[PDB]
């Protein structure tokens, strides 16, 4: 089940919610939150509507009538001339699946190094060895906010994680980086947030 | 349709024949009145319900 991008809302509209189908190769290529890119052919599903008003009924061409006692009315009849609701749902029919924004154009370091193509592994190698990374990463991630340094350095921190680990007799020693921001109103915690949403 | 000429070497009695008929249930007594029967040597098999 998909639903419309925000991008794409018509105003005061609640976003449409369809079921799209993968088949074979790409049954599982689509996983919760990713912003996917499904090229296919829309379709019809015939539906077992609860719609109270009758409509769109589908019978036999065939002109019979039922004899005395077998008459052609009611359920009877009904089932004789083969009636049926011909309501319909949309549904879509997806053969290939990709993300909307590729980020590259198990996992492992190597993996990784693998996927991206050559001009995205030097660049990324490059920027690894630029120096004073620190201060570059935090001021192009908020170039907007002013001040703020350490929670800038403390947010990207957090982005970049620690190494989580367990110990021999199970308990583990969580790696993730929590990050609170307390202040007087108007002073940008809510755009740090949007900041490392975006 | 056919003309055909003969000699009738025998007459069966005149009897009755019905064309219509009224079937009445055992249950509830509800009538099914004037059942067109067809003309000829033909039967007719009653509503079983
Ligand atoms: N230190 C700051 N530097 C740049 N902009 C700021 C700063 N403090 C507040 N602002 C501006 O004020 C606006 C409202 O801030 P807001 O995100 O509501 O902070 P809070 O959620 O803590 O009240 C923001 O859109 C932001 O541009
Ligand atoms: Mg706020
Ligand atoms: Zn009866």
């Amino acid at each position: 089940r998909i639903q419309e991008t925000q991008a794409e809302l018509p105003r005061g509209s609640i976003p449409r919610s369809l079921e799209v189908i993968l088949r074979a190769e790409a049954v599982e290529s689509a996983q919760a939150g990713d912003k996917c890119d499904f090229t296919g052919t829309l379709i019809v599903v015939p539906d077992v509507s609860k719609l109270s008003t009758p409509g769109a009924r589908a019978e036999t061409n065939s002109r019979v009538s039922g004899v005395d006692g077998y008459e052609t009315e009611g359920i009877r009849g009904l089932r004789a001339l083969g009636v049926r609701d011909l309501s319909y749902r949309l549904v879509f029919l997806a053969c290939c699946v990709a993300p909307t924004n590729p980020r590259f154009g198990e996992q492992t370091a190597e993996s990784i190094k693998n996927q991206m193509t050559v001009k995205e592994w030097e660049k990324v190698f490059e920027m690894s060895q630029d120096k004073n990374l620190y201060h570059n990463l935090c001021t192009s991630l908020f170039p907007t906010i002013h001040g703020n340094d350490e929670v800038k350095r403390g947010v990207l921190l957090m982005l970049f994680g620690g190494v989580p680990k367990t110990t021999g007799e199970g308990t583990s020693l969580r790696g993730d980086i929590n990050v609170c921001i307390v202040g007087d109103p108007s002073t940008a915690k809510s755009q740090f947030l949007k900041h490392v949403e975006e | 349709l056919v003309k055909i000429p003969g000699i009738i070497i025998a007459a069966s009695a005149v009897r009755a024949k019905a064309t219509r008929i009224s079937i009445q249930c055992r249950s509830c007594r509800n009538t099914l009145t004037n059942i067109a029967m067809r003309p000829g040597l033909e039967g007719y098999a009653l509503p079983r319900k």
